[PDB]
């Protein structure tokens, strides 16, 4: 059954379409008469209209509110099967050139929307009196039913498909269903077809690329959620469309609104920040640089050679994770903060510096700069620091500008514990903390390969031993809320799915 | 067959650069020198010059010796000929020559390239920036007010009107005065204002003294090409970057024109390069982002100046090789800014380019009658009278749309497939051409041609036909 | 060269038994006045009509023209090694002519009336703007006239010829 959402384009895209999950925009020659069922509303703007096999309008948009039904200024426009508009309000308005429709009533194909049911210019329904009105209610309600209420898989009427995941209660876990049936349009398919990517509410849609983005577990495509930014590569400065651009300009700034891994190499030069006269970009407000905040990867050579003034650390590139110098500013800089005006380099995760060398100089306010160990960071062996005349280091250990003692001797890309390249002790997440809540800590974490895990929060912390062992309510050792079999778990399993959807009454 | 084909040509607007090619083919390219030859619409043929392919020798007409390039490639056996800064005057039909130095003549003639040198949109190339008044002389404590509009709206997609008018003293470089159309430079005294909107925009000096005399000149920002308008120069009714020293060079020459900076990081401010011709307006000419060696020249020199620079000495140095005759101007070296163009400037480096006779004479050669009707079968005698005393003669036949073809050489001996009814007879100073039997085929311009002396100079031509 | 045309009268003898060089003038054989470098050097009454330069050991130079009844004619830029003239450089085995007047036109040369440095396939000649080199220069083989002409001009018309005769 074909599938759809400029005449000519809509009437090759409506053609065939058996079904139209998106809209019946319908606006401005007889070329549909197959349209079974919608999932959605109908623009109908033209005075011969089949439209006959219409049947169902779900009003998943409205045009502007509950218009489901929208006409405007169609005698033959026998919508006979047009017998349930529902979750929609009909808006049968400005219907001058319709006949035979408001001798037909204007009511019974819409159910408890009539509140929102406004229509202006026993009885036939369409043009032509073959055609009747077919009354059936004054769960089918296209007249196992021929329309289902909400799903039909492929002649039930249900109200929602069998679920991908079914709860095994065998495994005493929420399991997934070996009958799983992901709900394509209204009916429900093994296997996600139409090239459909498998969406979080389980309907299969064709771009589920907002909020989120597309994985590949298995064998279909699936949509994930967006973790952070999601990858959205843009081209960097000298690639692309600012090939020929000499920074990340302010008329620049903007496009790169989360970029996530910047192809080129963001090279934020003195001009930017000053504003370029020749090139004609508005100067960079120094608020605005936090949009680069989202890079999570430069792909080239990032050569930063101011940043603003009242900020005291590089935390507009706070997120920066691999430089990988595909091309090298001079061949020899990969990671070039060069005579800025920050207290501490304080780039917070850059753990792979990998192709160029690292110069980081004139960073005459720079302090936690040396102590950094940069082999761990080089990538290739023809990596050689040159951090040279920043601030001094007898100096900086003379005003304490030190590192947190709670650092590892690796050194300290800034004063708070957030930046420290790794930790004396374990660390929780960003910052690295004396001691996990082994068994003092309201978090109650568990330590994890010199780290701290936040517990399950469903989990009791407990006060005489570690809270809990490992990730997962599974591996909680105190649950005071209730425990699901050998798991903990929120609250018992009561309407669960089993092998008919049965409602799994589980324990008390 | 020995052919030279011509290739290159088109529109271009007047003052860019144009390279045409011309392949050989039939003879060995080396063995024979090649000339081009420019025929203009309504006028006669016109030597430009000639190239030794075996080695590399090139002589070059005065009138263009500063502004074609004449190359050649062995490998292709084709000529090349760059001609940049064209001019209206530069419109015709180009046309490649083989020259037999045994006869001492062009014997092979490729069929021409048209070239037309008009400006498609001068509009587009440069947003006029008239100046409403001109030179106005204003006396002290008046309020005076210069307005210039834009032959287009100055209004950029950022939505700044980048406008400035900047005022160099007598002397002096140019400094900017009203950072933007009515904001005011740091140390430019508040007795300057000035407003506009769209196309029109006016300056207003409430109070006039000695300091604001000079003239203010109203430089275009939007518009890609900077573009400094006429002028109105007022009378009465740290870093520094230092520019290098006067010079003087002769025509076709370089100069390169330094530019030391200090004061201020040099790969930090881009260092366009404006250019001050005497008589005219600043032109922007050139940047380059002393960075990473970009350049970004500009149209009316894009194929005749290299802007180079080293970080390492702090100094941007700018070639301009080819140098012309109105290219003498004082390369005024500023440093292009953050919300100003053109913000601080440096001494300048005037250098002036002259050239001296250049074969002025060029020994003439007059043809009469300019146009001839004959019948079929009447003779019909053509003279070529020249300036001097040229060794040998030669004639040359134009059928309109055709190339020249060598008809006559040794001002006796006929070409190749030349009837015996045409005839050349004459010595020193005086050459007559006859054609014993007017033939309806003979219809097309004649032109003597002396080659004694370079260049080589034509006939102005003589139009036969038929009655 | 061998041409008089052009008043260029003034050729060397070359059939000498001994190495002496003798000069011939190409005037109505009434009077043969000679002269060197401008002033005359003899006035040769009838009779005798060559002028002897002397042995050839001796490197004889300087520009020679002679006069009949009729005007002078042009020079003959005698230069022996055993107005402007034709500049001559030795070094080694090498040598090297540089044209009198070079106004900046494609220089052409040619040796007995035959030319020279045009082609590449020589490796001994070369032309270089208004110097001709000749490397490894025989002395039987690469003596005598040298005439340099711009392209469009008759080397007849030339100034002068320059008679070469150099033992290295």
């Amino acid at each position: 059954k074909k599938v759809c959402q400029h005449f000519l384009s809509l009437q090759r895209m409506f053609n065939n379409c058996e079904v139209v999950l998106g809209n019946l925009e319908i606006t401005y020659l007889s070329f549909l008469k197959t349209i079974q069922e919608v999932a959605g509303y109908v623009l109908i703007a033209l005075e011969r209209i089949p439209l006959e096999n219409l049947q169902i309008i779900r009003g998943n948009m409205y045009y502007e509110n509950s218009y489901a039904l929208a006409v405007l200024s169609l005698k033959e426009l026998p919508m006979r099967n047009l017998q349930e508009i529902l979750h929609g309000a009909v808006r049968f308005s400005n219907n001058p050139a319709l006949c035979n429709v408001e001798s037909i009533q204007w009511r019974d194909i819409v159910s408890s929307d009539f509140l929102s049911n406004m229509s202006m210019d026993g009885s036939c329904w369409g043009a032509g009196e073959e055609n009747c009105q077919k009354l059936t209610k004054i769960q089918c309600a296209a007249g196992d039913c021929l329309v289902c209420r909400k799903f039909r898989d492929e002649a039930t009427c249900k109200d929602t498909c069998p679920p991908l995941m079914l709860y095994n209660p065998t495994t005493y876990q929420m399991d997934v269903n070996p009958e799983g049936k992901y709900s394509f349009g209204a009916t429900c398919v093994k296997k996600c077809p139409r090239n459909y990517v498998v969406t979080d509410h389980g309907s299969c849609v064709r771009a589920c690329g907002a909020d989120s983005y597309e994985m590949e577990e298995d064998g279909v495509r699936k949509c994930k959620k967006c973790e952070g930014p999601c990858r959205k590569v843009c081209n960097g400065i000298g690639i692309g469309e600012f090939k020929d651009s000499l920074s990340i300009n302010a008329t620049n700034i903007k496009h790169f609104k989360n970029c996530t891994s910047i192809s080129g190499d963001l090279h934020i030069l003195p001009v930017a920040f000053r504003g370029d006269s020749f090139t004609h970009t508005p100067p960079l407000d120094p608020q605005e640089l936090d949009i680069l905040k989202t890079v999570k990867e430069i792909t080239g050579f990032l050569l930063i050679q101011a940043w603003p003034e009242n900020r005291t650390d590089l935390h507009a590139f706070e997120n920066l994770e691999i430089i990988r110098g595909r091309t090298k500013q001079h061949g020899q800089f990969s990671l070039a903060v060069v005579s800025l005006n920050i207290t501490s380099l304080g780039l917070r995760s850059l753990k792979e510096i990998s192709d160029g060398d690292v110069i980081i100089s004139g960073n005459k306010n720079l302090c936690y700069a040396n102590t950094i160990n940069w082999k761990k960071l080089f990538g290739t062996s023809g990596q050689k620091t040159k951090i040279i005349s920043n601030r001094g280091e007898n100096s900086c250990k003379a005003t304490g500008q030190v590192c947190h003692a709670l650092c590892s001797p690796e050194g300290c890309w800034g004063p708070e514990p957030r930046d420290c390249v790794s930790c004396r002790n374990v660390s929780r997440g960003r910052e690295c903390v004396d001691k996990c809540n082994l068994l003092e800590g309201e978090p109650r974490e568990f330590v994890e390969n010199s780290e701290c895990i936040q517990c399950h929060p469903e989990c009791l912390p407990q006060a005489m031993n570690i809270t809990c062992t490992g990730r997962g309510p599974d591996n909680c050792i105190q649950c005071a809320h209730y425990i699901d079999g050998p798991h903990c778990v929120k609250t018992c399993p009561a309407g669960v799915m089993g092998e008919n959807n049965t409602l799994v009454w589980k324990y008390a | 067959q020995v052919q030279l084909v011509q290739s290159g040509g088109g529109v271009v607007q007047p003052g860019r650069s144009l390279r045409l090619s011309c392949k050989a083919s039939g003879y060995t390219f080396t063995r024979y020198t090649m000339h081009w030859v420019r025929q203009a619409p309504g006028k006669g043929l016109e030597w430009i010059g000639y190239i030794n392919p075996s080695r590399g020798y090139t002589n070059y007409n005065q009138k263009v010796k500063d502004r074609f390039t004449i190359s050649r490639d062995n490998s292709k056996n084709t000529a090349f000929l760059q001609m940049d800064s064209l001019r209206p005057e530069d419109t015709g039909v180009y046309f490649c020559a083989r020259y037999y130095d045994d006869h001492y003549s062009l014997d092979y003639w490729g069929q021409g390239t048209p070239v037309t040198v008009s400006s498609a949109g001068g509009g587009g190339s440069d947003i006029v920036m008239t100046q409403s008044p001109l030179s106005l002389p204003v006396t002290p404590g008046e309020p005076a007010s210069i307005s210039c509009r834009s032959s287009q709206n100055i209004v950029h997609n950022n939505g700044i009107t980048y406008l400035e008018w900047y005022l160099q003293k007598p002397g002096q470089s140019p400094q900017l005065l009203i950072y933007k159309v009515s904001d005011r430079f740091s140390g430019v005294p508040d007795r300057f204002s000035g407003s506009g909107s769209g196309t029109d925009f006016t300056l207003k000096i409430s109070r006039v003294e000695a300091e604001d005399v000079g003239v203010y000149y109203c430089f275009q920002g939007s518009h890609i090409p900077p573009t400094f308008g006429q002028g109105t120069k007022v009378e009465i009714k740290q870093v520094q970057l230092v520019q290098s020293g006067a010079e003087v060079k002769k025509p076709g020459a370089s100069v390169k024109v330094s530019c030391k900076a200090s004061g201020y990081t040099f790969t930090s401010y881009w260092m366009h390069w404006v250019r001050q011709a005497p008589g005219q307006g600043l032109e922007w000419m050139g940047n380059i982002w002393p960075g990473s060696g970009g350049t970004n020249y500009a149209e009316k020199f894009k194929n005749r100046v290299t802007m180079t620079r080293d970080t390492s000495i702090s100094t941007a140095y700018m070639e301009l090789s080819r140098l012309r005759s109105d290219d003498t101007a004082v390369y005024y070296c500023a440093r292009s800014g953050g919300p100003y163009f053109f913000d601080y400037w440096g001494q300048g480096t005037l250098v002036t380019v002259s050239s001296a006779g250049g074969g002025g004479s060029d020994i003439q050669m007059t043809q009469s009658p300019s146009s001839l009707s004959a019948s079929v079968g009447d003779r019909v005698t053509i003279t070529c009278s020249a300036s001097s005393s040229v060794s040998y003669m030669n004639w040359y036949q134009q059928t309109p749309g055709k190339a020249p073809k060598r008809w006559i050489y040794d001002t006796s001996k006929l070409a190749s497939g030349v009837p015996s009814r045409f005839s050349g007879s004459g010595s020193g100073t005086d050459y007559t051409f006859t054609i014993s039997s007017l033939q309806p085929e003979d219809i097309a311009t004649y032109y003597c041609q002396q080659w004694s002396s370079n260049p080589f100079t034509f006939g102005q031509g003589t139009k036969l036909q038929i009655t | 060269m061998q041409s008089i045309k052009g008043n260029h009268l003034v050729k060397v003898y070359d059939y000498q038994e001994d190495g002496s060089v003798l000069l011939t003038c190409d005037a109505e054989a009434k009077n043969i006045t000679w002269f060197k470098d401008g002033k005359m050097i003899g006035f040769l009454t009838e009779d005798k009509k060559k002028w002897n330069l002397g042995s050839n050991a001796k490197d004889p130079r300087g520009m020679y023209q002679c006069k009949g009844s009729q005007n002078k004619s042009k020079p003959l830029q005698v230069y022996y090694r055993m107005q402007t003239p034709y500049k001559v450089s030795i070094s080694g085995t090498t040598v090297i002519l540089t044209c009198p007047q070079y106004p900046g036109s494609e220089i052409l040369w040619q040796h007995n009336d035959k030319n020279i440095g045009g082609d590449e396939d020589d490796k001994n000649i070369g032309s270089d703007e208004d110097h001709l080199s000749l490397k490894e220069f025989s002395e039987l083989e690469q003596s005598g006239y040298y005439v340099c002409y711009p392209r469009g001009s008759k080397p007849e018309d030339a100034n002068f010829y320059l008679y070469l005769r150099a033992r290295v």
